[PDB]
DNA sequence: TTGTGCTTATCGGTAGA
RNA sequence: CGAGAGGUA
DNA sequence: TCTACCGATAAGCACAACTACCTCTCC
């Protein structure tokens, strides 16, 4: 079953790279590690449980995101309820669910009904095999802050609506964890452009 | 500005126990043409 | 008469869904083996001998076995007795507008009227099934609409004939309606209308709309055109044209490019540039159109040495080729080469009609 | 051409060039997966059969699309040299 | 004769035109009508059959 | 789209070995190309052999030349057939429990002996002491058409793979643009009408061979799904490249600004809308 | 191959491919003229001309509302939507 | 795919299996006649993939793919970089060997790896 | 004669309480 | 006032 | 134990198939 082991290794490496790109203080030990080290530090069987860690932001120690790996596929509402209870108890506001199959409509309703309280992200194992950011076609993406957004809107004297739009379902927005109302700075290989997440 | 046609006649006998049907246009230099 | 090779949908389960042979006769959708055994056949071996496939293929054998099984399951004890005739009579009588004739009468004047014998039409059906199977196997090429070998033209003997027939039918309907309204409650010169046909012909010639060969409504245009007096060449080339009726002339398809059958018949170098390119074809200088022959060539063909077709279905053919006259099986010939040579010699001596085509092909052996 | 002899030489050269282009097209048509055993450097006794069947190549080409495109490309490549003969057999004062 | 599929050869046409006292290629030396000088290159001249079409200039004025 | 053209580029570490690129491309083509079992078997027949508990057994005779050409063996194809049977197992709605396949170079078949170098593959059905499978029509119409369509090499998703040479690829190299030639592969896959994308399925098939395929340049040839896989910017770049290629093939010279303006105008809302009225209405909405 | 099938296993469609050794000066055989006419029948302006017009109309309906403003940005007529922040303008003296 | 006719009934026979006899027999549904079978063969078909009849000419099915072309290897007899490469077994060697055939119309040279 | 959408609608088809 | 067929770029 | 929405696939129906002109010939 070494194919599953290397698949999980690639998934973990891609997740760590995404977290480092998003600024969650990922150590170089977890980034420069090899497959031999990964399987030596794992043991006999991981059962998709050792990968569940908790990462906090570099600038702010209060903000933290926990990656949860489900024990089995075709997850239902009981696992979602358990995850929500765990997040409420541990007082965390972000979580990443690396699922195997597609979610159920009831799971979608549950995750959309409590989206205002906490924000959740769902990623498939087929999508996290190749790093999207590490590609020759994808240019550099820079997320702007509130002050930068205000200065950009004041310099051109243009409303946030009158800007090029990028959907939330786009792979880059989910890679950077972008929410609605945030603008990004794109540098093309010079002239730059800005996209509004709607 | 009229039609160059020829009349058609056939005898009809009604039994209980040559009439005119129509005119067909005639092509020039046909079997019936001056 | 249509024989179609498609999968079985009537009384078919999930496991048994494969191509079978069906017969579309008088909108009845009857199996082919029931029709075979109804036409004086009482053995499967004789039916297989009639359909002389003469090839090794698994799909054809599977289709034949499926057809036999479907025929067996449709009617019980269809081989013994006249059960097939009763079944086909019931199928015919179940139509929306069944004919007033019985089963025996509908099998004579409706099914292959050219063959008087009840057993010869079974052989013709077997030949048709053999041809269909050979075409399906790929040994025989299918007919194409671009070649002039499969196309016939009609200038005035049939183009105005259908208009005359429909106008006469309308006049007869009006006359009988007037008679029914007038008799109950007179010379024959008043019942028959003398202006309806003339007005219809005038409208057809003026508006240009002509009756469709296969549809009562949806009159086609472009049949009757005008002439030009700019120069005599224009009126000479306007009187010599051929039109191909294609739906949505915007996408003609294959019938736009010259065909090898256009050799010496129509001009492959002069076509009207535009939307109707390829549809209108100018006839060549040495172009003639054959008319209907008045004399019968059956006696002359039998005098050359052609023998009559066998009435019994038990006697097969060894090397005797098939003789087809206007698509009708008229007899058999031992050697095709000498028969064709003698027929051509008789034709060249003013003993046969000059507008006759003699075709001898070694592929179909006919 | 300058005279009749030059015209005859040009006609013969054009005929030979067309024959060479056809031969090149037939050779290029063999670049398929069915002739991998023949294209290999080994001992094959069917070398004469590949050149004896000349009329079958046309039928095989006209029944396929990729083969037809490859044949067209090869024929154009071999016919560029044939077209390049007008500068040799043409005069400077030629209007065309 | 000028039958389409039975056209005479170019050599026959050249010989026929040469026997008439003109150049074999159909070109003749011409002189400019404005200045009188002789042109360097011969001009091909021949009585071709032309036609007049029904389209007129005054029928298109709108 | 049903064709769903893809594009995969080779890695740069194969240049160290002599003729490394050609061998890598050939190995990839041999790995991820579909080869049906019907193209390998020459004669298929059913023989009444009679605890086996199988009234009818299926014989599939395969010549050794085809196996040598395709670099396959009898054990390999038997294992592939077993894996295909045990993977989906959704068809063949019969009273069949399992299915065991045997291999024998010589079989006791006296019907024909035209080929002496052709091995025989015997497929034996398993019945739980019943007569629901004793019929021949069901076996012939279900079991025979099923395993003949089961692939022995590659997966069912990939239709055809061809090796092409290019000089101006859509995805350039990182920084070593000195070379002016590549030997990338073009992959055509059947159109997945479901929610699963063809790119994700291709990523799963290429798990045994990951380092050889350069995933930093491989991109789908389609424009719409590229925006969903890699992002709107990658789709815009591919669209600009395709527009430039079309303009160059048309024989005309068009400035870059016009093409860039068209590309930016057709992707204002983060999605390449169509030129019909529906796309304009959606963009305005 | 011209006679329907090249000796039968039968054929259904063909892609014509022929080479004419003669030229237009020496004359053309009737079969050569037939081949040339078949090849040249595909050339027609009005046979395929609706596609360029439809494409031009649908592209104009998308691109006619794009203009550049006094601020240097490329705006849109509907709601002053921003399309490009800066025109490319390789030669910016304009 | 193998059909036979009874010598007494002259009708199609249907294969069947007998539990007590443990042999293959053919019987027709019209007459009670069960004859003995030969070779114990009930189906035989040559595997052919010609399911698309009268359609392989118009549509390019690509039954015979073309060999790939490369521009990296350089020929010896001529200085032409374009050549076709493929894998095929040798006369007696075991394994796959990469070959190269020059694409120059005037060269016609082939060589191994 | 096809090329895209667009709406039924029509069967399953999974969870799911 | 429309409708049907041909032609010009 | 018995649905409630969700999904894949016919199906029947729509709109659309380039511009600017000039002619005849029924209404
Ligand atoms: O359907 C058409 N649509 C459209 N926009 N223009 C058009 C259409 N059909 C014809 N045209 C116009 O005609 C000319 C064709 O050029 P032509 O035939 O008058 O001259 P040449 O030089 O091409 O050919 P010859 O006579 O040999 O000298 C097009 O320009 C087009 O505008
Ligand atoms: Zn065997
Ligand atoms: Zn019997
Ligand atoms: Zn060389």
């Amino acid at each position: 079953t070494e194919e599953e082991l290397k698949r999980l290794y690639r998934i973990q490496k891609t997740l760590m790279q995404m977290l480092r790109d998003r600024g969650y203080f990922i150590a170089d030990s977890e980034l420069t590690m090899t497959k031999q080290q990964f399987i030596r530090k794992h043991g006999d069987n991981m059962k998709r449980e050792d990968l569940v860690t908790l990462k906090a932001k570099r600038n702010d120690n209060s903000d933290q995101l926990y990656i949860f790996f489900p024990d089995e596929a075709k997850v239902g509402v009981k696992t979602m309820k358990m995850y929500t209870n765990r997040m409420k108890s541990e007082n965390v506001f972000r979580a990443i669910l690396v699922v195997q199959q597609n979610l159920t409509p009831f799971a979608r309703t549950c995750i959309s009904e409590i989206s205002s309280k906490f924000h959740l992200e769902v990623f498939q194992e087929a999508e996290m095999l190749v790093n999207i950011k590490e590609h020759v076609l994808v240019p550099e993406h820079q997320v702007l802050t509130t002050e930068e957004k205000k200065t950009l809107l004041e310099r051109y004297t243009v409303k946030e609506t009158q800007l090029p739009r990028i959907q939330v379902t786009d792979p880059i927005a989910r890679y950077f964890g972008l929410k609605r109302g945030q603008v990004v700075k794109i540098i093309r290989p010079r002239y730059v452009t800005y996209r509004y997440v709607v | 500005n009229m039609t160059y046609s020829a009349r058609i006649k056939v005898n009809v006998q009604v039994e209980v126990f040559d009439i005119l049907i129509g005119s067909i246009p005639v092509m020039v230099k046909s079997i019936l043409c001056k | 008469f249509i024989v179609r090779l498609s999968e079985n949908e009537k009384a078919e389960d999930y496991k048994r869904r494969e191509k079978v042979l069906t017969v579309y006769f008088l909108s009845t959708e009857i199996p082919v083996w029931l029709l075979f055994f109804a036409l004086g056949v009482s053995s499967d071996k004789e039916a297989m001998d009639l359909i002389a496939f003469d090839g090794d293929d698994a799909s054809i054998t599977n289709s034949l076995i499926a057809s036999i099984h479907v025929a067996d399951a449709v009617c019980e004890a269809f081989r013994c007795g006249n059960n097939a005739l009763t079944y086909v009579e019931q199928q015919i009588k179940s139509t929306k507008f069944p004919p007033a004739e019985s089963v025996d009468e509908c099998l004579h004047l409706y099914l292959f009227p050219g063959l008087q014998s009840l057993k010869k039409k079974a052989r013709f059906l077997g030949y048709m099934v053999k041809c269909l199977l050979n075409s399906y196997a790929g040994k025989r090429k299918c007919e194409n609409r671009d070649s002039f070998r499969n196309k016939r033209i009609e200038l005035a003997g049939e183009l105005l004939e259908r208009e005359i027939r429909v106008h006469l039918a309308h006049a007869r309907r009006k006359m009988t309606r007037a008679m029914q309204k007038h008799l109950s409650g007179k010379p024959i010169e008043h019942y028959l209308d003398a202006s309806v046909i003339t007005n219809g012909l005038s409208r057809a010639f003026s508006t240009g709309a002509w009756s469709h060969p296969f549809r009562k409504m949806e009159r086609v245009s472009g049949v009757v055109a005008n002439l030009g007096r700019a120069n005599p060449l224009q009126t000479l080339i306007d009187l010599r044209r051929t039109r191909q009726q294609v739906l949505y002339t915007g996408k003609v398809g294959d019938a736009r490019y010259p065909h090898p059958s256009h050799w010496g018949r129509v001009c492959f170098l002069s076509t009207p540039d535009g939307e109707n390119c390829g549809l209108v074809k100018n006839m060549s200088l040495l172009g003639l159109v054959s008319t209907q022959s008045l004399e019968s060539v059956v006696e002359k063909l039998f005098a050359c040495g052609m023998e009559e077709l066998m009435d019994d279905t038990c006697t097969p053919l060894f090397g005797k080729h098939k003789v087809l006259l206007n698509g009708d099986w008229v007899g058999l010939c031992a050697d095709s080469e000498s028969f064709v040579a003698e027929l051509k010699s008789r034709r060249r001596q003013s003993e046969l009609p000059r507008e006759m085509e003699i075709k001898r092909d070694k592929d179909d052996n006919e | 051409s300058s005279d009749l002899q030059s015209r005859k030489n040009l006609t013969e050269e054009i005929s030979y060039g067309l024959r060479e282009a056809e031969q090149v097209c037939n050779k290029q048509q063999l670049m398929v997966e069915s002739w991998r055993d023949f294209l290999a450097v080994n001992g094959e006794d069917k070398e004469e059969d590949s050149v004896s069947d000349l009329a079958r190549f046309c039928y095989e080409r006209q029944k396929s699309a990729t083969l037809s495109e490859l044949a067209v490309s090869a024929f154009k490549d071999a016919y560029r040299d044939v077209q390049a003969l007008a500068y040799r057999y043409g005069d400077q004062s030629n209007s065309f | 004769h000028a039958t389409p599929f039975s056209t005479p050869g170019v050599t026959e046409i050249t010989e026929q035109l040469h026997r008439a006292g003109f150049s074999r290629w159909g070109n003749e030396r011409v002189y400019n009508g404005r200045s009188g000088e002789m042109m360097r290159s011969m001009i091909f001249m021949g009585p071709t059959f032309y036609q007049r079409l029904v389209h007129m200039s005054e029928d298109k004025v709108k | 789209q049903r064709e769903q053209t893809m594009s995969l580029y080779l890695s740069e570490y194969l240049s160290k070995k002599k003729h490394g690129f050609e061998y890598g491309s050939l190995e990839i083509k041999n790995h991820l190309e579909k080869l049906s079992f019907s193209e390998i078997v020459s004669t298929s027949m059913i023989i009444f052999s009679p605890v086996p508990l199988s009234p009818w057994v299926c014989h599939f005779h395969i010549s050794e030349k085809v196996l040598k050409r395709k670099q396959l063996s009898a054990e390999s194809v038997v294992s592939s057939l077993n894996e295909q049977y045990k993977s989906r197992n959704r068809e063949l709605k019969l009273d069949i429990v399992d299915l065991d396949i045997q291999n024998t170079n010589h079989c006791s078949s006296d019907d024909q002996a035209m080929k002496d170098d052709n091995v025989c593959i015997t497929v034996t059905v398993v019945e739980a002491s019943k007569h629901s499978v004793l019929e021949l029509d069901a076996i012939r119409l279900v079991l025979i058409p099923f395993l003949l369509d089961s692939p022995v090499k590659g997966d069912q998703g990939i239709k055809k793979v061809n090796i092409l040479w290019t000089d101006r690829p859509k995805a350039p190299k990182r920084n070593g643009n000195h070379l002016a030639g590549e030997l990338y592969l073009k992959v055509t896959m059947y159109g997945d009408r479901g929610k699963r994308n063809c790119w994700t399925a291709l990523l799963e098939t290429c798990l045994p061979i990951m380092d050889m395929i350069d995933w930093g340049r491989s991109h789908p040839d389609n424009i719409r799904q590229c925006c969903s896989v890699y992002g709107i910017d990658a789709g815009r770049s591919i669209f600009v490249a395709n527009l430039e290629s079309a303009v160059s093939d048309t024989g005309k010279e068009i400035l870059r600004e016009h093409l860039l303006l068209v590309a930016d105008s057709l992707s204002v809302t983060g999605e390449f809308v169509a030129l019909n009225a529906k796309g304009w209405s959606k963009q305005r909405q | 191959p011209l006679r329907g099938a090249k000796g039968k296993t039968t054929t259904e469609s063909y892609v014509p491919y022929g080479v004419i050794e003669n030229s237009f000066l020496t004359g053309l055989n009737p079969l050569e003229s037939f081949v040339h006419s078949v090849t040249s029948r595909d050339s027609s302006f009005s046979g395929n001309a609706d596609l360029p017009g439809t494409l031009s109309r649908r592209l104009m309906f998308f691109m006619r509302d794009i203009y550049a403003a006094y601020d240097g940005t490329v705006r849109n007529s509907f709601g002053n939507q921003l399309v490009q922040f800066t025109y490319e303008t390789d030669g910016p003296v304009e | 795919s193998t059909m036979k006719f009874c010598r007494e009934c002259n009708n199609i026979l249907y294969p069947k299996e007998d539990k007590e006899q443990k042999i293959l027999l053919y019987a027709c549904r019209n007459c009670d006649h069960q004859e003995v079978a030969d070779n114990s063969c009930v189906y035989r078909n040559e595997v052919h993939h010609s399911v698309s009849e009268r359609t392989q000419i118009l549509t390019d099915v690509a039954s015979d793919p073309t060999l790939p072309r490369t521009k990296a290897v350089r020929c010896s007899k001529c200085q032409h970089r374009e050549a076709v490469f493929f894998q095929a077994t040798a006369r007696g060697e075991e394994g796959m060997t990469l070959f190269f055939v020059c694409c120059n119309p005037n060269c016609g040279h082939r060589w191994r790896e």
